[PDB]
RNA sequence: AGCAGCCGCGGUAAUACCUGCUCCAAUAGUGUCUAUGGUGGAUGCUGCAGUUAAAAUGUCCGUAGUCUGUGUAUGUCUUUGUGUGUGAUGUUUGUGGUUGUGUGUGGAUGUAGUGAGUGUGUGGCAGAGGACGAGGGGCACUGGAUAGUUGGGCGAGAGGUGAAAUGCGAAGACCCUGACUGGACGAGCGGAAGCGAAGGCUGUGCUCUUGGACUAAUGUUGCGAUGAAGGACGAAGGCUAGAGGAUCGAAAUCGAUUAGAUACCGUUUUAGUUCUAGCAGUAAACGAUGCCGACUGGACGGGACAGUGUGUGUUGUCCAUGAGAAAUCUUGAGUAUGCGGGUUCUGGGGAUAGUAUGCUCGCAAGAGUGAAACUUGAAGAGAUUGACGGAAGGACACCACA
């Protein structure tokens, strides 16, 4: 099915592993599926109703990073992944990080 | 010699063979000859139960039943010669 | 155009031990050390360190390519004579 | 003659992609014997040797007009009886195509060895 | 495979050969051991029982068939009685000769289990009996 | 290609071809000849002789001034070791890890190592006895494994 | 009822069974059962196969042997076949008979290769220099989260589930706070990045050990490749002794669900999970892919060293040529059935069966080696079009919603 044969792992025996965040199973680190992602620490809907409140004359709102570890079985199960096409298969976006901002 | 009976072959067939492999462990130990620390040569051996002597200069220090030293005894005279240092 | 006769750019663009005609890389050089005038012959990939007797300094050091001569010196390849 | 062998199958590689010269790093004194029975019947143009105190080097001019060439190992013995037989199974027709031998008298191709009667140990074939 | 080197040929391949089915019963000397009738092509025996077997599927029939003792060996066997009606000339206490079958050893079509066939009953040829040459025995 | 490895590294030296003899040398011939048959006296192994000639007497092949090899020298001149340096490198390094293991037995490690660099010993003083360089019944002298 | 080596025929519409005609092949002969050569490049010297069809061994070291480094051809003579190759010859022709010539194994004696160690230092090993690495053993410290003990606050539920039940809570739970104790683990950074023979290896600082690459006018001088027999190492679970005990959890046990669940889900509670010393010897121990040597197009990268506009050792992705049964392969699964570079192992239709029995090893649990009788026409690999999914999407519709 993939040259892959389903991970990210080269020229080394074993590789770690870790307890996946949904049911607790016991995967490779290089097989997980990872997402990062940095959230609000308020809720969008409640900015205005925060703006009278506040009593310092200058306030920023916080915000977070989590990065989450998932397995095969409750990624595809979540619609966190999808079934793709055979030449599809192939594609692999990344970030760039010598974006400019 | 014996292949795997060794020192425990006084016992010809008797009290089962986990029994007289606990006695070829500890009777190894408590029949064998050590190097002396104060004048350096191989005449230790054992009086009583915790007791072990040299033939020459006739030197006496105290230690286990059936071997010269025990584990917990090397554990704690460790510490007290780490905390000397440090 | 033949392999017989390989212009002298790419003579050196090749490794050490594919070249045509046995040939290495290394030189004895000449080694001046400071105000006086003292004459060391040393190797160019010197694995030790030289000092001048007079004016007592370390001329050369050794690292892991090419021997690294001091800032107030300056050498010379040798030449030999006919 | 494992550099022979060796030599063999940088020349079919050449001889396939349309060079014209082939360089190898390695040069020995029977392999510059069956070259030169190559040189003598037009199958290669010429070659040419260095000495470097290494293994060698030599250089081979090729023609357009090899289709194979080969090495036998190992070195069978064959008495001049038996030249024939060879003959029948290396080259494809009755007409051209060399077999080489390492005879008593230096090397000779199979249509010499039975007008000297001789035999000897297989070398390799070329047509 | 250097030049001198044909000991360790004729080693290596005489083991591969034993890997043949057919050339380890000769080698071994043992093709003949677990055999009903031996090294003879046909063998006489004397009726016991008459009894009928099922074809296998997919196909409906019954095939007559007979139990046998081999004079030779004193081995029970079972045989296959070809013809059309002809399972009633033989009676028990009959006589008869058996041959093979044709085929290595296995049974043949949809006759499961029985690998010999009834040839001749009383020194008399079955078929020739079928064909009208001969006169039952 | 490495004896006891998957190596294939190709690094080294070359050296040239039809060298000649020396103008720069500042001493003299005798006067050279003087100090390397002195340093071998002091017990100073051959490859680390070569290595002082070039690097401070501008010699680069001590067969144009020697009139031979290091060790056909040295041995006219009456110096000529018990065992060669490449055989008794191996002994000195197979002793270093045997009494290692005498004080750290769970490193499986270098017990691992001790087999490798052991059996390279005992393939070299095979090739020494064909040659009648050291008698035929030599033995390694070797610290005793507990 | 019968036929049919094999594929197959026969259920009132038999070109295949039984009977009659007609025709086919060979012919004084023509069928059947059994053994054996070819058929069979389906035993492979010539001349097979081993990623997925049967098949490269969990990993290194290593003796015998093979290969490398430093046993030949041919003239003359001689000694041995009853067979056979090939001429002649009208037993009326013929199988024949008679009759000319050649050939088969060892030995003796010449000639040719044939001349000999030298010099050089190409593979390997040993030593140098400055760098690089979650390679290993030991010692000393350190970080927070889970659980618990104990001071202060609060006053009725907390926990977990698709939804609940058993079970815990007014001797004050849960939640918030000040102090402590203990075992285990080393997040984020963390990747188609590095190291180790493989199994494997991520806190910090010391120490004893280790590897490969690179750089060079250092030493030596062929000291090498492969490898039945022998040896060491080897995940997790298990077993033997001691120590330890946070978390999780086989077995046991209740509560649910169900037609029934000795199961999936949950509550109470263990062996084990950790360390030291050993035994054992197995894995989808996987790239399901022996080791060494020669040669071969591009594009974009990474990691180490050295140089200066490049090189050597390694390594990831993507395209040709070529190969392949195809899927696919790109330092090889390429270099022609145009078939020979050196040297090993394993396979020979399926099932019985990795089973019996013997032997070697183990405390055991078991491991290693390893059949047959009897049965049977396929079992299998890769790909194509359909049908189906208690499969995923994108469009739609007042026999769908708003
Ligand atoms: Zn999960
Ligand atoms: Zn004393
Ligand atoms: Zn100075």
């Amino acid at each position: 099915m993939r040259r892959n044969h389903g991970r990210g792992k080269k020229n080394r025996g074993s590789a770690g592993s870790i307890q996946c965040d949904k049911c607790g199973s016991v995967t490779p680190k290089d097989k997980a599926i990872k997402r990062f992602r940095i959230q609000s620490l308020i809720e969008q809907a409640s900015f205005d109703d925060l703006k009278q409140a506040t009593i310092y004359d200058v306030f920023e709102v916080p915000r977070m990073g989590y990065k989450s570890q998932f397995c095969v079985s409750c990624a595809c199960h979540a619609k966190i992944v999808r079934v793709r096409s055979s030449q599809a298969r192939k594609i692999r976006y990344g970030f760039n990080p010598n974006r400019v901002a | 010699g014996t292949k795997k009976v060794g020192i425990a072959g006084s016992f010809g067939a008797r009290y089962g063979s986990t029994l007289r492999k606990r006695m070829k462990a500890v009777l190894e130990t408590q029949r064998a000859k050590y190097i002396c620390e104060a004048c350096g040569k191989k005449t230790v051996k054992r009086e009583a139960v915790g007791i072990w002597k040299c033939r020459s200069c006739r030197r006496v220090f105290a230690g286990g039943s059936y071997a010269k030293t025990t584990p917990a005894g090397k554990i704690f005279i460790n510490m007290v010669k780490q905390y000397n240092t440090k | 155009s033949d392999l017989a006769f390989p212009t002298r750019e790419k003579v050196g663009s090749t490794y050490k031990k594919d070249r045509l005609y046995r040939e290495g890389n290394g030189f004895f050089m000449y080694v001046r050390c400071g105000g006086c005038r003292h004459t060391t012959c040393c190797y160019s990939h010197s694995q030790t360190n030289i000092s001048c007797p007079g004016c007592g300094d370390i001329i050369l050091t050794s690292s892991g390519g090419r021997a690294v001569v001091s800032p107030n010196c300056e050498f010379k390849k040798i030449i030999r004579n006919i | 003659s494992a550099a022979l062998a060796n030599m063999c199958k940088a020349i079919n590689n050449a001889s396939r992609a349309g060079k014209r010269q082939l360089l190898l790093r390695f040069s020995t004194e029977e392999m510059r014997m069956f070259l030169l029975q190559m040189l003598r019947h037009g199958y290669i143009s010429g070659f040419s040797y260095i000495h470097d105190k290494r293994s060698g080097k030599s250089i081979i001019d090729l023609n357009g007009r090899l289709n194979r060439c080969g090495a036998i190992s190992p070195n069978y013995i064959v008495k001049r009886d038996g030249i024939e037989d060879f003959r029948t199974r290396l080259l494809p027709a009755r007409q051209f195509g060399h077999v080489l031998f390492n005879t008593s008298k230096g090397i000779l191709d199979h249509k010499e060895c039975l007008t000297e009667n001789v035999g000897g140990k297989i070398l390799g074939y070329f047509y | 495979p250097g030049l001198f080197s044909a000991n360790n040929l004729i080693k290596s391949r005489k083991a591969k050969r034993l890997a043949d089915t057919a050339y380890r019963k000769r080698a071994l000397g043992t093709k003949y051991k677990h055999s009903v009738l031996g090294r003879a092509p046909q063998a006489k025996a004397i009726v016991l029982e008459k009894i009928g077997v099922e074809a296998k599927q997919p196909n409906s029939a019954i095939r007559k068939a007979v139990r046998c003792q081999l004079i030779a060996t004193g081995k029970k066997i079972t045989a296959f009685v070809p013809y059309d009606g002809s399972v009633t000339y033989i009676e028990s206490n009959d006589e008869v000769t058996v041959e093979g079958f044709g085929k290595k050893g296995r049974s043949v079509g949809d006759i499961p289990g029985i690998r010999f066939k009834v040839c001749k009953v009383q020194n008399v040829s079955l078929h020739a009996i079928f064909t009208g040459k001969k006169e039952k025995p | 290609a490495k004896m006891h490895s998957s190596g294939k590294g190709r690094s080294g030296s070359v050296k040239p071809y039809a060298t000649a003899f020396p103008t720069w040398l500042t001493k003299s011939v005798d006067e050279i000849k003087s100090d390397v048959i002195q340093m071998g006296n002091k017990g100073v192994p051959a490859p680390d002789i070569g290595t002082r000639l070039r690097d401070e007497y501008g010699i680069g092949k001590a067969s144009d001034v020697l009139g031979e090899s290091i060790t056909r020298f040295l041995q006219r001149n009456g110096v000529v070791p018990k065992i060669p340096h490449d055989l008794e490198s191996l002994v000195h390094r197979a002793n270093t890890l045997r009494s290692h293991l005498n004080i750290y037995r769970k490193d499986n490690s270098a017990k691992y190592r001790l087999i490798l660099v052991s059996s390279r010993m005992y393939r070299v003083a095979r090739y020494y006895k064909r040659k009648m360089r050291i008698p035929g019944n030599w033995k390694p002298k070797l610290v005793e494994l507990n």
